Formats: C-alpha cells, sequence, structure tokens
C-alpha cells in the first residue's frame, strides 16, 4: 500500500464513518488514482450529484463499479476492502457530520448563486402574494423588498402562518403524520458552528461562526413509522418542515396570481433555492426535509397543476463544497484514528 | 525524520525534539535590541538592551521579533536544520486565524520546513494525559484559559480567558513583600521575587483559616536567602499571591476565579458533555504548579457543581510542561505522519490550509 492508500484505508477505519463520509473518502481517492482520465470529470459529476440528493446507494454503486472497472490500478486487495467497507456503512440522523458540513457549505452556495443576477421582482410578488394569504393578526413591515436581505427577511418571516393557513395541506399530506419531533422544549445551547452543524462538532478555523444560541431540538424515538427513523441519510437538525407548508400555501397564491408568467416555473424555483438556503444556513432544517415536503404527493399535485417543475435547489456544479467536504471527512477520520493510537500509547506509557 | 516541538509561550519558549519527555531548550521568550538578542542573553543584557515580548496573553502580536525567536530556536538553541525537521506549533485557544496563516507562512517560506503542525496548547495538554474529552485549565505567565475539549475539539463557545496568570502573581507578590518593607522594584528584584513566588507560595485550602492561623502563630512563615546574602521571611503572602487565581479582585480585577470560570466554562457546553467536563479537569501551565492548586479547585468546584456530580482534577507533577510533553507526543505517532502540512500541500493551497488540516 503506497502512502495515500494507506491515508485512505487509516480513515475508513474510522468507527464512525456513515455513508456519506464513505462516498467522498473514495470519491477523493478516486480523483487521486484515476481524475487523470478522461471520462472521470462525468462520474465526479454523478457522483456529486447523487450525493447531494442524497442517493447514497447509487452513489456507492458506481464509485464501486468505477473501482471494479479499474480493479487493477488500484488493486483487488484494495478494491475488495472497498466492496466490503461499503456494506458496512449506515447513517445516524443525530450524527452526520459530513453531511451537515457539506449541507451547510451547498446552503453557502445557494445564497452565493442567489446574490448573483438577484431579481428583486420575484421576491415582490412573493411579498404581495403574503400580504394576500397572512391572517390579520400577523404584521409585515416589509413594504417593497430591494435587497437579498429584505427577501431573505420575508423568507424567514413566512413562520407567522404556521397553524393558521397551512393547516389544510398539512392535513392531506401522507409524510408529515411521519414527523417525528419531540414536543419538550429542551430551551437552547451555544455554538460557534454555522447552519445545522452540531455545536460539538469539529469545524474549520475560518468556518466559525460568532457564538450564538440555537434551540436543542431531539427525536421522538417513540414515533412509530418517523420521517428521522424512516430517512437515517438526513441529518436530523428538526424533523419534516411545517413552515414549509406555508411557504407552499404562499407560493400557491403566487402562482394562481401569474397563471401566465412565461417565467413562472423559474421564479418558483429560485424562490425555493431561497428557502432552501434560508433554512439551512440558519440551522431551522437540513436540506431533505425542506425537500421532501416539496416532495409530497399531494404538494407534488398542487405543483404539477400549475405546470411547475421544482428542481429542488439542485445546482449542477458542486465541487466546492464536495472537496471542503471530503477534506473535513478526511481530517475528522484521521483526527479519530490518531486519537486511538494516541490513548493507546499514553496508556502503554503509564 | 525527527519532528521538532516548539511551544511559543509568553513567558517561556520550550522547544526540543518529539519523542523527548522533556524540552530540551527552555528559555525566556524575550527579544532585546539595542542586530538583536533572543532569550537568556538578552536576559542577561537587560540594562544595556530593550527587551521586548512577541507574545502576549499566548497570541502573538509582533511577528517579527517571533522570526527572531524561531531563529533563535532553530539555529542558537536547537542547532538544527528547519528544512529537515518537520516543525510541530502550539497556538493559544481562540487563536485568530490569521495568526495561523501567518505561522505556517514563516514556517513554509523563511525556514523551508518540509512540513508542519499547529495544535492548541490546552488540547496537547489534554493529549499528554491521555485524554481527547475534558476541561483543561492553562495557566501559563501570561494568560490564563479554560478550554472544554470534545474529542480533540477545543469548543469555541465555551472556551473563556482569563487575564490573569504568572506575571500578574508575581507583581503582586512584589506589592505585598513591598508592603513588608521588602524593597524589590527593579528587574532583577522581579527575578528572584518570581523564584521566592516559585519555590515557597502555595494555595491555600481554605484562605481565611490560613490568614487566620498566620495572623495567630508563625508555622507558615518561610525564610528566603537573598542574592545579597540577606535573609527574609515570608509569612502570609505564600498563599495571598496565588489566591489571586481565586479571587481577582486582590489585584483589583473584576473577573471571576479560575474555579468560577471554569463552572461557567462547563455550563456553557452542552449538558450531555457536563459530565465528561467534570470528571475530566486538567490543570496545566507553571501557574498551575502551586501546591494544594489542585485540592482547592476540586472544593470550589465542587461548591459550585451539583452534588452528585463527580469532578475530578488532574494535576501532573509535569504539568509545566504539558503543552511540549503533549506536543511531543504528537509528532512522534504514526497517525500523525498523514497530518503535517507538507510543503507540496502549502505550496498548491496556501497559507489557509492551516485552517482545513489544522482543526
Ligand atoms: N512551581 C511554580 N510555582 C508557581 N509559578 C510557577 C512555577 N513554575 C513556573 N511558574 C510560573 O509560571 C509561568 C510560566 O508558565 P508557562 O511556561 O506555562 O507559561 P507561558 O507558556 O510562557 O505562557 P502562556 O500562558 O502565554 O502560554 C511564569 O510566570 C512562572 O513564574
Ligand atoms: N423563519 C423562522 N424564524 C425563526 N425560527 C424558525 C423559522 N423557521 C423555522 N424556525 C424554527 O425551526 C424549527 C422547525 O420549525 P418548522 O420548520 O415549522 O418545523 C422550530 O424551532 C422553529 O421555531
Ligand atoms: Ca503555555
Amino acid at each position: 500500500y503506497t502512502k495515500i492508500e494507506s491515508s485512505l484505508l487509516l480513515a475508513l477505519d474510522y468507527p464512525k464513518l456513515d455513508e456519506s463520509d464513505f462516498i467522498l473518502l473514495l470519491t477523493k481517492f478516486l480523483e487521486k488514482k484515476l481524475g487523470n482520465n478522461d471520462n472521470y470529470p462525468t462520474f465526479s459529476k454523478q457522483i456529486q450529484k447523487y450525493y447531494l440528493e442524497q442517493e447514497y446507494k447509487k452513489a456507492i454503486e458506481n464509485i464501486l463499479r468505477l473501482c471494479q472497472e479499474n480493479e487493477t490500478l488500484l488493486g483487488t486487495n484494495l478494491v475488495q476492502r472497498l466492496i466490503t467497507k461499503s456494506s458496512q456503512v449506515t447513517s445516524n440522523p443525530k450524527d452526520n457530520e459530513s453531511r451537515r458540513f457539506y449541507e451547510v457549505l451547498y446552503a453557502e452556495h445557494l445564497e452565493s448563486i442567489l446574490r448573483k443576477d438577484f431579481d428583486c421582482s420575484i421576491f415582490d410578488e412573493l411579498n404581495e402574494a403574503y400580504n394576500e394569504v397572512r391572517p390579520e393578526y400577523t404584521v409585515n413591515d416589509l413594504t417593497k423588498i430591494n435587497t437579498f436581505e429584505e427577501a431573505r427577511k420575508l423568507i424567514l418571516a413566512f413562520v407567522m402562518l404556521n397553524d393558521n393557513v397551512e393547516l389544510g395541506l398539512k392535513a392531506q399530506s401522507a409524510i408529515y403524520q411521519k414527523k417525528d419531533r419531540s414536543r419538550e422544549e429542551l430551551g437552547q445551547v451555544l455554538t460557534a458552528n454555522p447552519g445545522i452543524m452540531k455545536p460539538n462538532s469539529p469545524n474549520f478555523a475560518d468556518n466559525t461562526v460568532p457564538i450564538k444560541k440555537i434551540d436543542k431540538i431531539a427525536i421522538d424515538e417513540k414515533k412509530a413509522g418517523g420521517y428521522s427513523k424512516t430517512n437515517p441519510q438526513v441529518p436530523f437538525v428538526a424533523s419534516l418542515s411545517g413552515t414549509t407548508y406555508s411557504l407552499v400555501v404562499v407560493l400557491q397564491k403566487y402562482m394562481d396570481k401569474h397563471k401566465t408568467d412565461p417565467n413562472l416555473e423559474k421564479k418558483i424555483n429560485n424562490i425555493v433555492m431561497l428557502w432552501t438556503s434560508a433554512y439551512i444556513k440558519d440551522g431551522y432544517h437540513s436540506y431533505k426535509e425542506v425537500i421532501d415536503i416539496f416532495k409530497d404527493a399531494h404538494i407534488q399535485s398542487i405543483f404539477a397543476r400549475a405546470n411547475i417543475k421544482l428542481d429542488y435547489a439542485i445546482i449542477d456544479d458542486t465541487d466546492h463544497e464536495f472537496h471542503r467536504a471530503q477534506e473535513y471527512t478526511q481530517g475528522i477520520a484521521t483526527k479519530a484514528m490518531m486519537h486511538q493510537e494516541l490513548v493507546q500509547k499514553v496508556q502503554e506509557k503509564s | 525524520t525527527t519532528a521538532l516541538v516548539c511551544d511559543n509561550g509568553s513567558g517561556l519558549v520550550k522547544a526540543g525534539f518529539a519523542g523527548d519527555d522533556a524540552p530540551r531548550a527552555v528559555f525566556p521568550s524575550i527579544v532585546g535590541r539595542p542586530d538583536s538578542y533572543v532569550g537568556d542573553e538578552a536576559q542577561s543584557k537587560r540594562g544595556i538592551l530593550t527587551l521586548k515580548y512577541p507574545i502576549e496573553h499566548g497570541i502573538i502580536t509582533n511577528w517579527d521579533d517571533m522570526e527572531k525567536i524561531w531563529h533563535h530556536t532553530f539555529y542558537n538553541e536547537l542547532r538544527v536544520a528547519p528544512e529537515e525537521h518537520p516543525t510541530l506549533l502550539t497556538e493559544a485557544p481562540l487563536n485568530p486565524k490569521a495568526n495561523r496563516e501567518k505561522m505556517t507562512q514563516i514556517m513554509f517560506e523563511t525556514f523551508n520546513v518540509p512540513a508542519m503542525y499547529v495544535a492548541i496548547q490546552a488540547v496537547l495538554s489534554l493529549y499528554a494525559s491521555g485524554r481527547t474529552t475534558g476541561i483543561v485549565l492553562d495557566s501559563g505567565d501570561g494568560v490564563t484559559h479554560n478550554v472544554p475539549i470534545y474529542e480533540g475539539y477545543a469548543l469555541p463557545h465555551a472556551i473563556m480567558r482569563l487575564d490573569l496568570a504568572g506575571r500578574d502573581l508575581t507583581d503582586y507578590l512584589m506589592k505585598i513583600l513591598t508592603e513588608r518593607g521588602y524593597s524589590f522594584v527593579t528587574t532583577a528584584e522581579r527575578e528572584i521575587v518570581r523564584d521566592i513566588k516559585e519555590k515557597l507560595c502555595y494555595v491555600a485550602l481554605d484562605f481565611e483559616n490560613e490568614m487566620a492561623t498566620a495572623a495567630s502563630s508563625s508555622s507558615l512563615e518561610k525564610s528566603y536567602e537573598l542574592p545579597d546574602g540577606q535573609v527574609i521571611t515570608i509569612g502570609n503572602e505564600r498563599f495571598r499571591c496565588p489566591e489571586t487565581l481565586f479571587q481577582p479582585s486582590f489585584i483589583g480585577m473584576e473577573s471571576a476565579g479560575i474555579h468560577e470560570t471554569t463552572y461557567n466554562s462547563i455550563m456553557k457546553c452542552d449538558i450531555d458533555i457536563r459530565k465528561d467536563l467534570y470528571a475530566n479537569n486538567v490543570m496545566s501551565g507553571g501557574t498551575t504548579m502551586y501546591p494544594g492548586i489542585a485540592d482547592r479547585m476540586q472544593k470550589e468546584i465542587t461548591a459550585l457543581a451539583p452534588s452528585t456530580m463527580k469532578i475530578k482534577i488532574i494535576a501532573p507533577p509535569e504539568r509545566k510542561y504539558s503543552v511540549w510533553i503533549g506536543g511531543s507526543i504528537l509528532a512522534s505517532l504514526s497517525t500523525f505522519q498523514q497530518m503535517w502540512i507538507t510543503k507540496q500541500e502549502y505550496d498548491e493551497a496556501g497559507p489557509s490550509i492551516v485552517h482545513r488540516k489544522c482543526f
């Protein structure tokens, strides 16, 4: 084994390695080994797209297929070890550190895309639709939206609609009954980590945020068929996003008010992208909770009846966040392995 | 390939080789300028030179004198070529990221090290005790730090800094000894006062009881031999000087004692890791070398913490060099050889790689 192969094999020995961890590590190794191939960039793009959509089974299958196709350059023993490790990884909703890091970075990238060529007309019209949706007891001081800050403020102020206007959508929903969030009020905890990254998780020195209090949310383990239990690849920051039903109501008013808009689908996708970026970056929800609200059968029917094709904020250029998450994965795995070795060394020393 | 471990403190730079159990070169972190002199040479020529401290409160503020300190460490103290040794450096908790970037840039472009790593001093102190989770009180010479560490990561949201360390205790001891009629106003007098602080001062379990005993009896009075043949007696100052750690108001500081800052750090952490922090309280630094400081910390934290909580204070005898000991343990590990930021990685990524590799 060379130095790179030995480093990869040691990182794969990380006891808390999950499917995202494995995908990132093996993609980094395959880029460093077979990256010179002409067809590799297509494979890397497909793997990154699978990872963004949390299609971890498909990503792992594609990675294993590539490894078997290059079993001579890599090594039969190494490929066999990778195959064995592929079936040994799982996902913990409470502990997906690489996924939380990647989702924070991808929310930041979504925000960067949003700020470039920002169209304020879309969110002015969304504010108008919000004014014709919200009840009389909810105030709205956003008379006009001219900047990305005001649009994000309106997105975040959509939370005053909860339990009033989206109740019908939640009742019609078949997956919201599987939402598993503890009713217990655990208070707030301090953090220096951005977005949905856990407070105690390691972070890059340039990635920390000013210390702030965030709500402590637990999983309802007593729930039967809970969303977190059913979908463990999704990092549990909260349960299914109920405020996104309020967003869907506001978007219904938006679409019925702009049925003749030629770029209606693009505007709705822009709004959904801003919603996802704001909710991941503020630590309210992970990507798949919001997106699975958008993927509900009756919500999908609502969006299909308006001739709207949602892209679910999926972008085709996630190379930077993917590689940074790979570096974060390598750091965490190597640090844990070294911690094992250091604990053993000091224990044997004394 | 021998790794250099260099712990740069505010008052003492401790440098040596990985695998050794003691810093081969412990010298004052001072730079004398009239060409410059670094370390014991600048201290000896105190009158002729102007002394400057490149590190204050554990943070490097003057990078030129820091470069001089590192050059003296590599060539004039360790007598090794920096280009053939991976140099593991140490940094203060909550160190600015620009400082880490400048550190790696100076290591790679000025000294041409083949590899380097930067680690938090408190994390290395915890490593020296064989722990990855626990709260470390690292009181050196310029600053005191309460650093809770979870699985090798120092939690930025719960670390606190108390501007109270050995320098303040030495100044307070000078003030009290002046209150007794002993004139200590010069730099040599400062050094001999620091010697008395190291040799005689201790932490009292009960400060009021110790003060009452000193007022009543004379059992706590100890004799010390001054450099100029004089013999001076020190009484209640043996525990009054270190008590400023637990009662900063002795020097007019509005902050809280080290026990209270420790409790505040533990409270700033999640309730699920508070038990681990309470059970792993690691003392580190020269200012933690006072006799009885561990017992006093245990008593005060037991008073502050919930009654059912288990509190263990870890104060190894070598806790003065625990940062360097942990660094030497780290840099001599087989799994650590891949964490070295190599010259190729620095060239392809720039200094910012320190945030991605040293975290
Ligand atoms: N046995 C001792 N008893 C009391 N104080 C001591 C003892 N030994 C050293 N000190 C004091 O501890 C300080 C040195 O501690 P240390 O070397 O850990 O600090 P440093 O690394 O220079 O500082 P920093 O806090 O910035 O990391 C000096 O002020 C010294 O006088
Ligand atoms: N716009 C917002 N402002 C403040 N908190 C929010 C917002 N949206 C969601 N949250 C919080 O996110 C968590 C999940 O809410 P929901 O998305 O309605 O399931 C709850 O703790 C909410 O209070
Ligand atoms: Ca120190």
